[PDB]
């Protein structure tokens, strides 16, 4: 004899099951865009004025010659 | 009818006020009370109040509303 | 009551129903909506 | 929904003609006047 | 009899059949206009001149696809065939007026096509900013025919309004609430409220640049005390309102179609649909001077419209959840007008999802007048409203007609035009971040791939409109007579057959309390 | 006035060749128009 | 300026516009997030053969449906709003520029000390120098120095314009009677580019805006040899 | 609660002159809800059909229980075997013993 | 002056198949035919006239 | 079974897998062996053959859910049709190229673009993320 | 009763697969369109001065 399936509530159940599912695939995503997009674009800022020598980077523009004024 | 108004009850003017309530909840913060100046066009005194010591109004509040002579 | 043979019904199965239901009705026997099974008999 | 048969059947080939004459109304005069613009 | 029946009808099937004819040969013009835009912008370099013929093309398209496509296929077309078939009315309220409505439009249009004729056009913008559209920057005949073709237009849709809203209150059957009609219904009275408060202020503001143009008055000449910036504000008090008027009656037909092709009897949440639209027609006319963001208002004014304009996302969210939630447990039929309606619903968000990126003032600086604005609206537009429109056009098709499409043939259409208008418009978001400007003929060479792609696009989405007229004629070429039709129990636009007699509800609807 | 399937137009479905070609005219004058005024502006 | 193939914002010259792409990637996040929750519900409900068609309950589902929005309308609102009041925040000029739309150039004013002005026009394709930008380059450009803020006003003599340059998050129009204000900082030397910013008549693709940002010692010496 | 549902539906089917249109709607009706109905639902629907002499909507029924288990294949051979009683008393032929599965 | 309306009322309601903007009688058609003259030859006109100005 | 336009506003019938029993019999005209098999049928349905109940239940339906449910071969015409036209897209696109389009800026050219790429390293364009970040200024080459 | 589809669906499927990328192969490659890549990794920068 064949047991007794569930019978009711399939499509709820489903629903519950993958909404649960979305809500934890978002989660992850979030926390990706965070490290792959958001940090690293504060960090390559961050990094890249952490010593930046304004007038070192005028100086090799200049003998570049790319100025009007210099 | 009845529906009509109870429609707009809960889908147009509670919301407001839920809306209104937010915007006032977020500049609820405390000012910076301005320099005390004993100018003559303010803090009358003709007669003392009938409450009191005569000389705080009725709603008076230390952190906001000076004296006659400035700030408690 | 009906100019001819045949009407078309809206039932509003319960008060406040937004959903309308609509069906030619014929003369001859009565018919029941498809929905709530409110009997309609057409007097032409 | 359900329908009947075609009353005046459309081959294959009658499509292809149509198909054919209703893209041509929409290319041929536009193409002439894209064509020309180095002449207006 | 041609005359009395199609030059002086007062029935609102025929009055509709004209309107879908008129929107199909406008459509066709949109769309050359939009192929010559993106011929001009598939290539660096001048293909067809300066900025003047380019944009008195772009002006025409942008006026073209609203005033003579969208609206006339929405309100005239859809709404003056449907709406009286889903309350049981036996006509319009005022059908007479309704065919002035009707024969407005030609005129209108031959004023835009002879605006275009004259002089060296009307090369303004859709929005006809002065002073470029005043007399010394755009001296002759041109924006004054453009200022007439609008004058004759708002006055169509003016008494349209009013025929719609007398309509749908004054016409349904006695037993019948406003509570009780099909969101299609509530979709066109809504749209109609918009249009009849709208277009007031866009005639005033439009008769005050004739003026200004043609008497020597300076409401926008600061020579005379005028101001270029009051214009603007007029513009786009009816500006706004006019965006949701070209979307919300394609909300109306989605609402049919996804619970239609869901095999259900009504859409989730009926009374939150009506909410919806109710709110998010309130909400666009206090949110106008969200396109005035970079003219230099005061910073607590930016604050007030950015969040007045945020909050537009509530009710339009209730709506997708409420289309999401309709197909739920449905018995899905993957029919080409549910195709169109599953487009929607996705396309639809994401440029919505765009408009809440502009709502942003900081960020609209950087945004404004830039293609990402482009981006968002033809989401909305050429994947929204035309979307709907498609839906609705292959799904009502046979009522209309009383014969069938070739369903294989109308999925193909789906996906060339899906293909098209991807590829048209998504790149356009990477033009605008870079910074590439509206209105421009020519571009720096580094947005040469991006416009490449997207005028590439442009011809997929031509292939599809030439194939869809393809498709028409299949249809009546091969006549295919409707015989059954399911779900007439809660669509009673269907109840009297395909095509419905010229005269229907002659005896009402028998509805009891 | 005629009623049903091909009698509810301004135009007639009678023979669908025919009917392509008032298409053709009708929807090919919609398209071409444009393409003609740019000519016409570029001609002055 | 823009690179070839360029996905999203140039990169930032000013602290407002690093704070802007900032404000960017997080609202994109929402959008990505909210676009891809859709999509994936949409193939959801489309991918069963189970069937529930009778009338459903909508108002608890609808609580979710507006509290979850409004909550995320909030978390965007709240950093915008911090950014527009940052931009309005007094701060200082060190000098005041103009510059005035025209049918089509840019005219500059530096009216601090001296009559100093000129005009700002397209380098023609066919003259530009080798390794110039087609539609970009002009023949004189707007010198400012580095790491000062700088007031800019801008109006027109004739139609709309509008005066945009997209690395320091500027886009300010230029409306004939009215002066409008906005402030500039460059974090850095160099030359950064924008273009007119409203629809002008025949020439709007070719009225563009080119800074060129200097010491301000060097500033001090173009603007005596300009006089 | 599942038992008050299922002894309603029980007793609908189970009304001795119950006519075509309501064995109709009640088919109709139950098909539409979030559930495979019970066997003795079925049971009642079935013999329902026998008092109504209509073998073939009997049949139907047992492809409706089929189609509304959807993926989940173990339902409706669950269902036959508890139906196997009533469906060789009924001399009720399943949609399977009919070819009417192809 | 003296209440006629019931004689309109008659006119208007004669059983003839008039619609109702030529149930008047000839004066009517003349309206008309005056209207609808000027109206398509004004249109016509208003066509020679962009013609002339489509052009220097 | 013929289904007539005249029929339009009496109840029909349908296959439908959410409306299984539809409100008309598929046949509802009956052979002189038809109207025998229907009064068989009032009698014991064990007593009916495998054919005869087959036979009531193609008298009742047209299709049976197996046959109304089956799958097609459609996707298969639409997506081919799909990517014909898109393929003929591509010849409009050729010929736009061959005849519309003159030639391009002379700012293309790979010498000029060489020249360009130089001058943007040297203006240190989109220095921390865009265009200059992807250049080596220590080694001058591309990272 | 093979429908069209039974019967042609796999000679349009192939074909106009076949066809298309063909054909916008040909389109991209071989017929002189700018597409203006990126010089980064592919450009060699040269003095300008
Ligand atoms: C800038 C302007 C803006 C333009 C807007 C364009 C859109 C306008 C919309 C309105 C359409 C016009 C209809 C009303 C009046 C037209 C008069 C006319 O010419 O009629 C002949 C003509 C049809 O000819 P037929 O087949 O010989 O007539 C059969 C009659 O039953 C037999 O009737 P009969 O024997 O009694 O007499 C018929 C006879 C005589 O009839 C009369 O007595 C009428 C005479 C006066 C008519 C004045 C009205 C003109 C129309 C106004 C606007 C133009 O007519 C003729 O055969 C000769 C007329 C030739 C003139 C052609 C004008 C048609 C429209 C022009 C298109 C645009 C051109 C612009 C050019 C641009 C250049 C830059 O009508 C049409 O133009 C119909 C459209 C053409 C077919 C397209 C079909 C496409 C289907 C798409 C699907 C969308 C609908 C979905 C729902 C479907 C089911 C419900
Ligand atoms: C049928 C249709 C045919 C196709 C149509 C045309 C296709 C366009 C192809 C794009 C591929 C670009 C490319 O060269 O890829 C290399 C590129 C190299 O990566 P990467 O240079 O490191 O980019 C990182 C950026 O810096 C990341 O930072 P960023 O600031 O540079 O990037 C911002 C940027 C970047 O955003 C993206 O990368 C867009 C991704 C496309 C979504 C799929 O743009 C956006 O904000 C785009 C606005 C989109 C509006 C919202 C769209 C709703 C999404 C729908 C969800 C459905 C999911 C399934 O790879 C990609 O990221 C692929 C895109
Ligand atoms: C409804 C509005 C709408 C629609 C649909 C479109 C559709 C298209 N538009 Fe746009 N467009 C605008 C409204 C619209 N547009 C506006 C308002 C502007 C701004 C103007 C300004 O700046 O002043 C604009 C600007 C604009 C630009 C920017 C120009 C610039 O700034 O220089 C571009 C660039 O590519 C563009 C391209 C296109 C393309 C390729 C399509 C294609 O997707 C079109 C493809 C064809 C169709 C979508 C079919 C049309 C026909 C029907 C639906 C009829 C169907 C028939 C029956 C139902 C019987 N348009
Ligand atoms: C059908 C047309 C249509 C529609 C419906 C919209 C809808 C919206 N539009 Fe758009 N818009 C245009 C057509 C349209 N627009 C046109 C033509 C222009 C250019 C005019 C010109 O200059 O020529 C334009 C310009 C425009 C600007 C000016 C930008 C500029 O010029 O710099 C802005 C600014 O805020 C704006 C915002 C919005 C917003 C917030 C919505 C909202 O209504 C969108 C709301 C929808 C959603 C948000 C998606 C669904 C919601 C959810 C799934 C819930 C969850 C979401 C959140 C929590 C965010 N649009
Ligand atoms: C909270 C919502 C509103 C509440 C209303 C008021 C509450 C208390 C009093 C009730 C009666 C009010 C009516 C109007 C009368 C006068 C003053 C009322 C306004 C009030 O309450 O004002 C207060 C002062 O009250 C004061 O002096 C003293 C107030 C008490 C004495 C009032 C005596 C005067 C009565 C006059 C009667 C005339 C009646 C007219 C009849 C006409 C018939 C022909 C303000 O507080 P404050 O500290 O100065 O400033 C705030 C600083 N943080
Ligand atoms: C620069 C120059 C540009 C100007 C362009 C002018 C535009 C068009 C020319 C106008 C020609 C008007 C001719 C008269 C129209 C009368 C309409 C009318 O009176 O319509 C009535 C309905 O509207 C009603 O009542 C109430 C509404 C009546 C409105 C009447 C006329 C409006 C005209 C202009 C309105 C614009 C509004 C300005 C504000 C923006 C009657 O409806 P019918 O369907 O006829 O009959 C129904 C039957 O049951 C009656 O027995
Ligand atoms: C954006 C919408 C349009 C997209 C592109 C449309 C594709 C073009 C379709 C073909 O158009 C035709 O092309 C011919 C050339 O291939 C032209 O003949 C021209 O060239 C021929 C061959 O050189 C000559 O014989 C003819 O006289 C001469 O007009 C002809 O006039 C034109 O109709
Ligand atoms: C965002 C899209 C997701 C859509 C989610 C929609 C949720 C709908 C559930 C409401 O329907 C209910 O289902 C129950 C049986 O399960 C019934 O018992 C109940 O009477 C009914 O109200
Ligand atoms: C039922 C059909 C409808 C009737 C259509 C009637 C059309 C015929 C009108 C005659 O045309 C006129 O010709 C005059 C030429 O003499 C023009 O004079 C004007 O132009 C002159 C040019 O010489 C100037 O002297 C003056 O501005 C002015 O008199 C005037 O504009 C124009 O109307
Ligand atoms: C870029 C945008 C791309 C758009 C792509 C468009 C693809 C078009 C697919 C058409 O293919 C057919 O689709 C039917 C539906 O239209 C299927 O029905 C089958 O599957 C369905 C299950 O969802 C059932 O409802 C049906 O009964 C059943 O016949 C059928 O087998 C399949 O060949
Ligand atoms: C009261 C009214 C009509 C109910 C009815 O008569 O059927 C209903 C319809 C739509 C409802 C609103 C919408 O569902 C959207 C909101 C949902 C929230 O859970 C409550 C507030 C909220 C704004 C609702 C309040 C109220 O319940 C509304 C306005
Ligand atoms: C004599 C006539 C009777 C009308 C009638 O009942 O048929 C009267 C009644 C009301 C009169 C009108 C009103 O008295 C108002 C006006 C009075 C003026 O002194 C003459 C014109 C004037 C407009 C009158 C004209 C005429 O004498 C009217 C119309
Ligand atoms: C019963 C009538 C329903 C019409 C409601 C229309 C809702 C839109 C509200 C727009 C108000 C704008 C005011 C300025
Ligand atoms: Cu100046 Cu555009
Ligand atoms: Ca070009
Ligand atoms: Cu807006
Ligand atoms: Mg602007
Ligand atoms: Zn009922």
């Amino acid at each position: 004899a064949l047991a007794k399936p569930q019978m009711r509530g399939l499509l709820a159940r489903r629903l519950r099951f993958h909404i649960v599912g979305a809500f934890m695939v978002s989660l992850g995503f979030a926390t990706f865009y965070k490290f792959a997009v958001a940090e690293k674009r504060k960090k390559a800022y961050a990094d890249f004025y952490r010593n930046y020598d304004s007038m070192k980077d005028f100086e090799e523009m200049r003998k570049a010659g790319i100025f009007q004024s210099a | 009818g009845a529906r009509t108004w109870r429609f707009l009850t809960f889908g147009l003017a509670l919301p407001s006020v839920a809306l209104c309530t937010l915007n006032s909840w977020l500049h609820s913060g405390h000012r910076e009370r301005p320099a005390f100046i004993p100018y003559h066009h303010l803090r009358i005194r003709t007669k003392p109040f009938s409450w009191g010591d005569g000389n705080h109004t009725f709603f008076h509040n230390p952190r906001v509303n000076p004296l006659p002579t400035g700030y408690e | 009551p009906s100019i001819t043979n045949k009407r078309i019904v809206g039932c509003i199965c319960e008060e406040d129903n937004s959903t309308v239901i609509w069906f030619w009705l014929h003369k001859g026997e009565a018919q029941r909506c498809p929905s709530c099974g409110t009997h309609y008999k057409l007097v032409p | 929904i359900t329908a009947k048969p075609a009353k005046t059947p459309t081959s294959p080939k009658e499509q292809a003609i149509g198909l054919s004459v209703t893209f041509l109304s929409f290319l041929l005069p536009a193409g002439w006047v894209l064509y020309h613009l180095d002449n207006y | 009899m041609f005359i009395n029946r199609w030059l002086f009808s007062t029935n609102h099937k025929d009055i509709g059949t004209l309107y879908l004819l008129f929107g199909a040969w406008a459509g066709m013009v949109g769309t050359a206009l939009s192929l010559l835009i993106r011929a001009e912008l598939g290539q660096p370099g001048t293909l067809l001149g300066d900025d003047q013929i380019y944009n008195v093309v772009v002006t025409a398209h942008a006026f073209v696809m609203i005033f003579f496509m969208v609206m006339p296929i929405m309100i005239g077309g859809f709404g003056n065939w449907l709406v009286p078939l889903m309350i049981g009315a036996p006509d319009m309220a005022f059908p007479r007026m309704n065919n002035m409505s009707f024969w407005l439009l030609p005129p209108s249009f031959l004023l835009l096509l002879a605006s275009s004729m004259v002089e060296a056009g009307a090369g303004t913008g859709w929005t006809v900013y002065p002073p470029l559209a005043g007399n010394l920057a755009h001296a002759g005949a041109s924006v004054d025919l453009t200022i007439f073709s609008l004058h004759l237009a708002g006055v169509s849709s003016i008494l349209g309004a009013i025929n719609f809203i007398t309509t749908i209150i004054n016409m349904k059957p006695p037993a019948m609430s406003q509570y009780q009609t099909p969101l299609f219904v509530w979709s066109v009275m809504i749209t109609a409220v918009l249009l009849l408060l709208s277009l007031p202020v866009l005639a005033a503001g439009i008769t005050m640049l004739l003026t200004d143009r043609n008497l020597n008055t300076t409401f926008f000449d600061p020579a005379g005390g005028g101001d270029p910036i009051l214009y603007q504000h007029l513009f786009w008090f009816f500006g706004h309102p006019e965006v949701y008027i070209l979307i919300l009656p394609g909300f109306g037909m989605i609402s049919h179609i996804v619970t239609y092709y869901s095999g259900k009897k009504e859409p989730f949440g009926y009374m939150g649909m009506v909410w919806a639209m109710m709110s998010i027609g309130f909400l666009g006319f206090i949110v106008w001077a969200h396109h005035m963001f970079t003219v230099g208002m005061d910073v607590d004014t930016r604050a007030y419209f950015t969040s007045a304009t945020m909050i537009i996302a509530i009710p339009t969210g209730v709506k997708v959840f409420s289309w999401l939630a309709t197909l739920h447990g449905g018995n899905i039929k993957w029919s080409p007008a549910m195709m169109w309606a599953l487009g929607f619903i996705f396309l639809f968000t994401v440029g919505g999802l765009t408009g809440i990126v502009l709502a942003n003032s900081s960020l609209d600086i950087v945004l404004h007048d830039t293609y990402y604005v482009v981006a968002h609206f033809h989401y909305v537009l050429s994947m929204g409203a035309v979307f709907a429109i498609m839906g609705g056009f292959v799904h009502w098709f046979p009522l209309f007609s009383g014969y069938t499409l070739n369903d294989t043939w109308a999925k193909i259409h789906f996906a060339i035009m899906f293909v098209g208008v991807n590829m048209t418009f998504f790149p356009q978001h990477f033009l605008g971040l870079s910074g590439m400007p509206r209105r421009y003929s020519d571009y720096p060479d580094a947005y040469t791939m991006w416009n490449t792609i997207s005028s590439m696009g442009s011809f997929i989405s031509l292939t599809a409109v030439m194939l869809m007229v393809f498709i028409i004629w299949e249809a009546f070429a091969s006549k295919r007579e409707v015989l059954t039709v399911d779900l007439t129990t809660t669509n009673l636009e269907w109840l009297n057959g395909c095509p419905p007699p010229y005269h229907t509800f002659e005896e009402p609807t028998y509805v009891n309390l | 006035y005629e009623e049903g399937p091909g009698k509810n137009i301004p135009f007639s479905v009678e023979n669908k060749w025919r009917l392509l070609a008032m298409m053709t005219l009708f929807f090919g004058s919609g398209f071409a128009a444009p393409f003609f005024i740019v000519r016409h502006q570029l001609l002055k | 300026m823009a690179y070839p193939m360029q996905l999203g914002f140039q990169d930032a010259t000013s602290p407002i516009m690093e704070e802007l792409l900032h404000f960017h990637d997080h609202t994109l996040m929402i959008v990505f997030l909210i676009s891809s929750l859709v999509l994936y519900i949409i193939s959801l409900m489309l991918t069963t053969k189970l069937t529930h068609t009778s009338t459903m309950d909508a108002q608890e589902v609808e609580t979710i449906w507006t509290i979850l929005p409004a909550i995320i309308l909030i978390l965007i609102a709240l950093p915008s709003l911090r950014i527009l009041y940052m931009m309005d925040e007094i701060n200082n000029p060190s000098l005041t520029v103009k510059t005035m739309g025209h049918q089509w150039y840019w005219s500059y004013e530096y009216t601090d000390y001296e009559d100093l002005s000129f005009d700002s026009y397209m380098i023609p394709t066919s003259e530009l120098k080798p390794g110039e930008l087609r539609l970009l380059e002009v023949d004189n450009r707007v010198v400012l120095p580095m790491e000062m803020t700088i007031r800019m006003l801008v109006s027109s003599e004739d139609v709309l314009h509008s005066w945009a340059v997209p690395s320091l998050g500027l886009k300010t129009d230029a409306i004939p009677g009215r002066l409008n204000q906005t402030t500039l900082m460059s974090s850095r030397p160099g030359l950064y580019y924008g273009q007119c910013s409203e629809i002008c008549g025949s020439n709007h693709s070719f009225m563009p805006i080119v800074l060129e940002l200097v010491p301000l010692k060097y500033f001090e010496k173009w603007s005596a040899s300009m006089l | 609660t599942d038992e008050e549902f299922d002894a309603r539906w029980v007793t609908y089917f189970n009304k001795p002159d119950i006519d075509a249109w309501e064995l109709r709607k009640g088919m109709n009706t139950l098909v539409g809800y979030d559930l495979v109905p019970e066997p003795k639902i079925i049971d009642a629907a079935l013999r329902a059909c026998r008092r109504l002499n209509d073998f073939a909507s009997a049949v139907r029924i047992l492809e409706v229980v089929k189609d509304k288990a959807g993926p989940h294949k173990e339902i409706y051979p669950y269902v036959i075997q508890e139906l196997r009683p009533t469906l060789n008393e009924l001399g009720i032929s399943t949609p399977e013993e009919l070819g009417l599965d192809k | 002056f003296e209440n006629r309306v019931a004689e309109k009322q008659k006119l208007f309601q004669e059983d003839n198949g008039l619609p109702v903007h030529l149930k008047g009688g000839a004066t009517d058609n003349i309206l008309y035919r005056v209207t609808m003259t000027l109206c398509l030859g004004g249109t016509l006109y208003s066509l020679y006239c962009l013609g002339w100005a489509s052009f220097p | 079974s013929v289904v007539k336009s005249e029929d339009y506003a009496l109840p029909s019938y349908v296959d439908r897998r959410d409306y299984p029993l539809p409100d008309v019999a598929h046949v509802k005209n009956l052979s002189a062996s038809q109207k025998a098999l229907k009064e068989k049928e009032k009698a014991s349905w064990s007593s009916l053959s495998i054919d005869e109940k087959v036979e009531l239940y193609r008298l009742k339906f047209k299709e049976s859910f197996a046959e109304m449910n089956r799958s097609t071969n459609e996707w298969k015409t639409v997506v081919g049709a799909a990517m014909f036209f898109i393929g003929f897209t591509a010849l409009l696109l050729i010929w736009e190229k061959h005849y519309v389009y003159g030639p391009i800026p002379h700012t293309f050219e790979e010498e000029w673009v060489a020249k360009q790429t130089k001058r943007m390293l040297d203006m240190k364009v989109a220095p921390i993320q865009g265009f200059s970040a992807k250049w080596d200024y220590d080694k001058n080459e591309w990272k | 009763a093979p429908d069209f589809h039974d019967k042609y669906g796999n000679a349009v499927l192939a074909s106009g697969a076949t066809f298309c990328v063909a054909v916008w192969v040909y389109m991209a490659t071989q017929i002189g369109i700018e597409w203006n890549p990126s010089p980064v990794g592919r450009v060699t920068p040269k003095e300008w001065r």
